[PDB]
This record gives structure tokens, sequence and C-alpha cells, in this order.
């Protein structure tokens, strides 16, 4: 009942970030996990998703350039970005699939010269 | 104040510049008609479709585990019998795909036999689910779909009354023949029953005795999700209620079960879970009605070609929200089928239960409902693969269900608006 996003900065187009998210035990076990986003003027949405047995999936607005990946040992989900362009600017959140209702703080990402 | 909101929760101002944009508001209506589709159209890919099919494979698959191990016998009454031998045939039985009650002079009832009465309601719940199945379970819109199904099973035994005409319907005990139709759903359902005697000394007769066999053939049979978690309600309730004595044959090696000897209901977590996906799985089937009722295909806007108002122009709203509410439970129950069963988080026996027996299979993978000499003390249900699919569509599901949530959040902005 606790997610905590972290990774999150100001980078330049063409940057690297790593996120990462701490999932609870409730929230992570068995479930499927994901990663969100919030642009200024716009809805959260989905970005991409991976089943407890590690298969990916991603929006086709991310695709071939972010990584989602986890760690079922320390419940820890991981989102690498790369390739990065202004329009990824945005609040990045984690969450399980269906979401559980309430979100993390999210880690703010900029990219931007 | 207003402005003080819009600044700490941004998203809102996001909200409300949406739910006073007809375009906007199509637009979300359109993505419920396709999230529908997705969710009551396709099998594959549909969430609703994998709990569903789930919650049947895991009725069907508890028994496939445990009926070789459970006692039944007696007579037609559920009384006892001093020598009675009746067997169903296409069941998962002990080396063999017949089940054999041939339990005498012990009273059937809680802790003993499972009567005759109740494996006759069981065998015909499973044979039924087995036939389905096997023919693939259709998309959750789809409700005039049948299915035919035959099954057989066989009297032996002096005294023996559990194919007579009392028991049966038939006239004739050889060679009649009987047709009634009970109607499942609003829907009208074919049965035939027909029996025929075979001597001791009739020609190609393995068995060194004489019986009589049963056969009955039901057309018309529903094959939609509701029918069909109907019958897997019966069966696993049926097994609940009778509670009958069973014993295992432990194998060397082997997964081991506990306990070896007891009564099938003290498979309470077991059963508590299934009995509980079923009942989740009916409840996400019946959000399908309020989906079908609730069209979101008409485009909306102002009247008398005047801007839209979303505190008068906005009727459609109750609707919207109450189909959107609808997938969004869907999805829910969907996640929760999956999540009472699946081993990630089960703990203790339970766990040894779901990863060593309902989620195996001994058979040679074979389609999926068909019986052999090996399937017993084996799930033989497709649980592992329909968790992992099931886990599949939710992933590819991501994009919808925020759809869904936005089209939710929209709609309940000008329910609001309108008062
Ligand atoms: C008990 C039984 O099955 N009797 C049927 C009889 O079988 C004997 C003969 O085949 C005989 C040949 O000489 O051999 C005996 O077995 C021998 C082996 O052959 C031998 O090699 C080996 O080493 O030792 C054994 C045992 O010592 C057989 O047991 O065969 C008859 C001919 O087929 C049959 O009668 C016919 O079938 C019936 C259904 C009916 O249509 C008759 O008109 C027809 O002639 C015997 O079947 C029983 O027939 C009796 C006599 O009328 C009854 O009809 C009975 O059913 C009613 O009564 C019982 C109460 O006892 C129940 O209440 C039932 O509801 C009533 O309907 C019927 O037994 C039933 O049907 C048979 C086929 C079987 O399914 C039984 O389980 C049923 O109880």
């Amino acid at each position: 009942v606790q997610l905590q996003e972290s990774g999150g900065g100001l980078v330049q187009p063409g940057g690297s970030l790593r996120l990462s998210c701490a999932a609870s035990g409730s929230i992570f076990s068995g479930n499927v996990m994901g990663w969100y986003r919030q642009a200024p003027g716009k809805l959260r949405e989905w970005v991409a998703a991976i089943t407890p047995q590690g298969v990916p999936n991603y929006a086709d607005s991310v695709k071939g350039r972010f990584t989602i990946s986890r760690d079922n040992a320390k419940n820890m989900l991981y989102l690498q970005m790369s390739s990065l362009k202004p329009e990824d600017t945005a609040l990045y959140y984690c969450n399980r699939l269906p979401n559980y209702r309430s979100w993390g703080q999210g880690t703010q990402v900029t990219v931007s010269s | 104040n207003l402005s003080k909101l819009l600044t700490r929760y941004s998203t809102l101002n996001t909200l409300i510049k949406l739910s006073a944009d007809p375009s906007a508001i199509n637009a979300a209506r359109e993505n419920l008609g396709a999230s529908a589709k997705n969710l009551i159209g396709d099998t594959k890919n549909s969430p609703a479709y994998q709990a569903v099919l789930l919650a049947i494979n895991a009725a069907v698959g508890f028994w496939n585990v445990l009926g070789y191990a459970t006692q039944c016998g007696g007579n037609a009454n559920g009384q006892e019998s001093t020598s009675s031998t009746t067997i169903f045939n296409n069941e998962p039985g002990y080396r063999s795909t017949s089940i054999t009650c041939s339990l005498n002079r012990y009273k059937p009832g809680y802790y003993g036999p499972m009567s005759i009465e109740n494996f006759k309601k069981l065998n015909e719940a499973y044979q039924i689910l087995q036939t389905a199945l096997n023919k693939g379970l259709p998309a959750l819109k789809e409700n005039n779909g049948t299915v035919s199904v035959t099954y057989t099973y066989t009297c032996s035994g002096e005294g023996n009354d559990n194919c007579s005409k009392k028991a049966t319907g038939v006239s004739d005990q050889n060679g009649g023949t009987k047709t009634k139709t009970q109607t499942i759903d609003g829907k009208t359902v074919t049965t035939t029953i027909s029996s025929k005697v075979v001597d001791s000394q009739a020609k190609g007769n393995t068995t060194r005795v004489s019986y009589t066999e049963i056969t009955n053939k039901l057309d018309g049979v529903p094959d939609s999700a509701q029918a069909l978690l109907a019958q897997a309600s019966t069966l696993i309730n049926t097994i609940n209620t009778a509670c009958p004595y069973f014993s295992v044959t432990n194998k060397s090696g082997g997964p081991q079960m506990e306990p070896t000897r007891g009564k099938l209901c003290g498979f309470t977590e077991e059963i508590s879970a299934i009995q509980k996906m079923i009942t989740d799985a009916q409840e996400l089937v019946n959000q399908t009605s309020v989906i079908n009722e609730h069209e979101q295909s008409t485009p909306v806007g102002g009247n008398n070609g005047k801007p839209f108002n979303p505190f008068t122009d906005a009727s459609f709203a109750q609707g919207m929200l109450a189909n959107a509410s609808a997938q969004a439970k869907m999805l829910n129950l969907a996640h929760q089928v999956g999540q009472t069963i699946n081993p990630d988080n089960l703990t203790g026996t339970f766990k040894n239960f779901v990863t060593g027996f309902l989620a195996t299979c001994n058979n040679k993978g074979s389609p999926p409902g068909t019986v052999t000499t090996q399937t017993f003390a084996s799930g033989c249900a497709y649980v592992e693969q329909t968790i992992t699919n099931l886990n599949n569509s939710i992933a590819h599901f991501g994009t919808q269900e925020q759809q869904i949530q936005q089209a939710e959040n929209i709609a309940d902005t000008l329910v609001n608006f309108g008062s």
C-alpha cells in the first residue's frame, strides 16, 4: 500500500535516465506492474507494463527507446529511458495493473536544452 | 475557492476542460466502445474472458485432482447397497477413464460415500464443462451458443437400482428411451435417455458379469459463460455439500498430498477459493448487460447549434458513467480472480495443492477437456497457462484501463455539474 518513484531529473535531449520504483509486497507480488506519465496539460497516460514472468510491453510513443524491468527479489520496478525528447517531459508514476487507487508522489522528468 | 484548487491539483483543471468539450467527450465514448469490444468481444486478449476461463478450469481441476480418491456407492434413494457397482465413464479414475462407485453397506453421506444421486449431479456438470472447454469458450457477449454432450454409466451387481425405471425415467430397461426438456436459461434443453442390457455371456464382454448401460444425450445445452459458471458452481458445491470420504495413493518420489485420508470438504481453503473465483466471475459477467444497455456510440454536443453546456446538455452522462464503471468493475474482478488462486501469493498447504497438483497435468499438452488414464491426481485444466494469459491480457490493457478511468471521470464530472 506504498509506491515510491525516484531517479527523475532534468536532462538533455538524447539523454538517459533510470527511474526506480519501490513497491510494497501487497502491490507488487504476483502482479503486473507498469509505468505511467502525466505531462503538462494532459491526463495520465500509460507507458509500459511487465508481467511477473518478466514479459514487457510498451506504448507506441516509447517503444524502442524505453525498457521496463523488475526485480522480484526486492519488489523493485525500473524504467530505463533512452533518446529522450522534449515530449517525454512529465511526472512518472509506477503502479500495478489494474491500478491500486492511491498513487505515489511520482518523479519529475524534464527533457530540455 | 477554485483557482486555489486548480493550482494544487493540476490534472483536475485538465479534467474540467475536457468535460466541457464535446470532441473530447466523444473521443472518450469511442474509447469505451473499443474497450468494451476488447472485454466482451475478444477471447485471448480479454482479461474478463481469461478470468472466467480460469474460474471454470479451477473447478474442473479440483475434481481431476481428487475424484479418483473419493468413495461413492449405494443405491438410488441415497440408500446403502449390499452389492452395487456403478461406473461413470469419461471421469478421472485411478489409472482409468472411468470412476467406479462400488462401496457397499456404508450409508452415503458426510465423511462417507458420495451417494449416486450426487455423483450423477456432479458428473453431469463435469461432462458439460469438459465438453465446452474442449470446443472452446465463446466470448462473453455470445449467449445463444449451445453444445451437445453425451455421457454414459453402467450398473451391475445384485439389487442395483441405479439404472432402473425409477432412477432413469425409461419405461423399458432393455432397449427403451425417454426424452425430456427442462429449460436452463430461457433456453430449451433436450435430453434423450436410453438404456441397453448386456448379459454376462454376451460376446465381447471383458467384465465377467452382466450390466445395464445408460446413455444421456443432451442437446442445446447453453455454453455461455453465465451458464458454464453455474455448472462449475454445481460441481464444486455438490462436492462441498456431500463432503464425501477420500483417500489418496501417494506416488513414490512424487509431490505429496496432505491430508492422505479425510473428507473432501476438509480442503476448506481450496474450496473457499474456488467458490470465491466463481462468485467473482459471475459478478464480472453480470457487468456485460450494463455495458450493452448503455451503448456509447451516439455522438453528443449542444442543441440548436449553440455551445455545449455541461450543466444542461449532459443527460447521457449517467449512462456513460454506468458503463465505464462497469468496465472498470470487470477488469478489477478479473484481476481478483487471478489473485485468488495465483501461487505467488499462496501459502502453506494451499500453495502445495496448487503448485503440485491443480496446476499440473499428467496426460501425455493434449487438448482441453480430455480425460485419460493418467488424468487423475493432476488438474489437467490449463491453470498455470490461464494465469499467465490473464496476466498478459491485463498487461496489454494498460491504455484501455486509463481510457476507462478518464471516461468515468469526465462522466462523473458532468453528472456533478448537472445539479
Ligand atoms: C443381477 C443381474 O445382473 N441379473 C441379470 C442376469 O445376470 C445373470 C445371468 O447373466 C447369468 C447367466 O446364467 O449369469 C450371472 O452372472 C454369473 C456369470 O454369468 C458367471 O459366469 C460368473 O462366474 O458368476 C456370475 C454370478 O454368479 C448373471 O448375474 O441376466 C439376466 C439376463 O440378461 C438379467 O435379466 C434380464 O435383464 C433385465 C434388466 C430384465 O430386462 C429381464 O427381463 C431380463 O431377462 C438379470 O437382470 C436382472 O433381472 C432381474 C430378473 O428379472 C430383474 O429384472 C433385475 O432388475 C430389477 O430388480 C432389482 C432388484 O434385485 C433392482 O431393484 C432393479 O431396479 C430392478 O429393475 C435385473 O437386474 C438389473 O439389471 C441387470 C442387467 C444389472 O444391471 C443389475 O445390476 C440390475 O440390478
